């Protein structure tokens, strides 16, 4: 808009462990 | 129908088979040798087998459009299977010996009421003599007429590691096979083997004759061979791994004898204990055919 | 059935549909077809659906 | 006019379906589809769970 | 709902009730990790007809990822077949070959 | 411009005519048999017909690219046509009969002003001499110059029907037509003609000389009975259905008599009363030309 400026960024990681589940899958 | 090719169904080229060696695929005869044997200390004898009591089931025709081909292949080589002895399937099948009957098996291995056209199958005759002497594994779980388990496997032996002068002769010493191997190789060839239309090899080991059987039997040594051995490693009990050079190997632990469980859980495929029911009286019945 | 012919991860179920609506012998077809009674006036028309 | 019979907007039916659902075997894929690709074949597959 | 095996001998000859009919062909089998089991179930009737006329297709789950489960069907090529009208009147089939 | 060929513009074959019997295509000559004949007792006479008075509407160019073939076609044959009688399209066509003129009748049917490159067409002379006779037919409508229509049929008749020896002698018992039926095939047949492109088989029916003309006539003398067959429908009266056996009639009720309407508002197509002034006119310049 009025001076020219410079950002930066850095691509964000996001895991959970690994939850539990009822359902059954195959036969 | 196909009529029927004299020197057998498995002479056609169709369908045949191929175990898949990894990226490539070969055939039986050029895989049984990547495996060497090992004599131990330990002797089996050669026993004789009783005879099959003869009383299949009787003719009911519920409406399922049976797939008695894919059953039978499922139980002895495939992973894992599910209710293979329950008794539905093969009362219907056992309709298949009757003379002069609207029900025609499938090329492919589905079974039919009355016919149609759009589907090519094997003249009534062949499979008449087929269903005459298969459908009574049917009833091989009743308490009366149930088969042995723990002798057949004296037979087993002698044909995957049997050396020629040992099937000449009555007794062979306990042996360990080893081969090389992909890890995963166990397993993949037991996925593999379950796609062999074993219905042809075996709807045509009841039709072929006296001249036409001694050239059968001297040449598909091999694809009997084959789903012997996949069929004796989920019985031999412990699976050793050999970690040499750059290579890795792995030994099946006793070709001749039913451990009675577990093979291994993970490095192979296992057996239920309606599964030693199962390809028990199998056997009993192929063994005595072939021989 | 067979108008699920491709959105049923059923995967052993998605075989025979496929086979069935393949050998010539069948063929499922829904909407606006052709007929013979056709352009026939009354007070409309005739289409068959 | 007399007016033998009555007009309606969609047909019946004699014959249908039902189902028994068992409520334990969900896939872990939920799977996508155009909305085209939805209306002609979506009821069918909510009768086919 | 459950009978008796002595009201099953003392039912009116023309008062039909129902009696229903487990399935049981979807059912996950138990952990390798559990109490065993000691003398199990007796089961003391059966129909002879069979009584499964009704079907179109059976359990649509799948085994291991690739195959069927031992004793499932799918919908016959009857009811995924719309034909032609006749050379006149009504409804027709394919034709076949 | 394809110029001209000789004997015929209809001896080409690239537009030709095939009614459409069911699922197969045929040949008008092949169609007519399907229909046998009833004598009744009733007698038509061969009445003479009257001369055209020469007045063609004048010469005005509005700028509409008019589909002059396609509306010829449409009110004939064609299912339920509106405002066919219009005065508009006509006098633009009769522009094409003049001695140099920048004006080309398209081959697919569409007149220009001017010319185009794209597009092929026929010879200004072949079409000169078309217009000369069928743009009279623009002004059948006043009051004045209007055709009959209650007489000209009695010619319709002896060709749907005409007996060899009955159009050799002058008067032909009224007969009663009746043939094969699919329920929808008198609709059917209508919608099939409107296509084919029935302007080559007229501009070529004023080009053709004194031989070119002996073989025409002896030729097409089935394209010119189908379309008369198609036409004849839409004006007699009751339409009848024989159930006999396991197969289904129809019967077209007196093939040589104006009823004045309906015919079957249902089973066919019906003729409005700016039809019957239009259809008049047509045939009273095709058939005088025609014999």
């Amino acid at each position: 808009a009025k001076i020219a400026t410079a950002s930066s960024a850095r691509q964000t990681d996001v895991e959970k462990p690994a939850d539990v589940t009822f359902t059954i899958e195959n036969v | 129908m196909l009529q029927q090719p004299t020197g057998g169904y498995t002479t056609l080229e169709q369908f045949a088979f191929t175990i898949r060696n990894d990226g490539t695929n070969a055939t039986p005869t050029q895989f049984l040798q990547l495996l060497s044997y090992e004599a131990t200390e330990n002797e089996l004898v050669k026993k004789t087998i009783p005879t099959p009591e003869t009383h299949l089931p009787s003719a009911r025709n519920v409406p399922g459009n049976v797939y008695i081909e894919d059953a039978i292949t499922q139980a002895l080589f495939g992973i894992s299977a599910q209710n293979v002895n329950a008794h539905g399937y093969f009362s219907r099948l056992s309709a298949l010996a009757l003379p002069n009957t609207s029900a025609r098996l499938g090329l492919d291995g589905v079974i039919y009421n009355s016919e149609t056209i759009n589907i090519p199958f094997y003249d009534p005759a062949a499979v008449a003599n087929f269903a005459a002497t298969y459908a009574k594994l049917g009833n091989a779980s009743t308490p009366r007429y149930r088969a042995d388990m723990i002798d057949i496997y004296a037979h087993v032996g002698l044909e995957l590691a049997g050396t020629d002068a040992e099937r000449a002769a009555g007794v062979m010493p306990v042996k360990r096979a080893k081969f090389d191997s992909w890890e995963g190789s166990l397993i993949s060839l037991s996925r593999d083997v379950v796609n062999w239309k074993i219905l042809a090899f075996l709807i045509d080991l009841c039709s072929l004759e006296g001249e036409a059987l001694r050239a059968f039997k001297t040449r598909n040594r091999d694809v009997f061979r084959m789903m012997l051995f996949i069929m004796s490693t989920a019985v031999a009990a412990n699976v050793v791994n050999r970690k040499v050079t750059k290579r890795v190997d792995r030994v099946l632990e006793y070709i001749g004898v039913n451990s009675m469980r577990t093979a291994g859980r993970t490095a192979t495929i296992t057996y239920d204990l309606s599964r030693h029911e199962f390809a028990a009286k199998f056997l009993q019945l192929t063994f005595t055919r072939w021989n | 059935p067979a108008l699920l012919r491709d959105f049923t991860q059923v995967n052993w179920l998605n075989r025979d549909i496929t086979n069935m609506l393949q050998q010539a012998g069948t063929k499922y077809g829904l909407g606006l077809t052709e007929t013979r009674l056709d352009y026939v006036r009354l007070v409309k028309t005739i289409v068959g659906h | 006019l007399s007016d033998d019979f009555k007009q309606i907007s969609d047909p019946k039916g004699y014959l249908t379906y039902s189902v028994k659902y068992e409520d334990q075997f969900t896939k872990k894929d939920k799977l996508r589809a155009s909305e085209a690709d939805d209306r002609i074949v979506g009821p069918t597959v909510n009768l086919f769970k | 709902q459950h009978v008796d095996a002595e009201s099953i001998m003392t039912a009116p000859k023309g008062k039909l009730f129902h009696l229903q009919f487990m399935d049981g062909l979807l059912r996950p089998e138990p952990s390798a990790f559990d109490p065993p089991a000691s003398g199990e179930d007796m089961r003391l009737i059966y129909p002879l007809q069979p009584i499964s006329v009704a079907r179109s297709m059976r359990a649509i789950v799948n085994h291991n990822e690739v195959d069927r489960p031992r004793g499932a069907v799918a919908p016959s090529s009857y009811e995924m077949d719309t034909g032609t009208l006749s050379r006149n009147g009504d409804l027709l089939y394919s034709p076949v070959a």
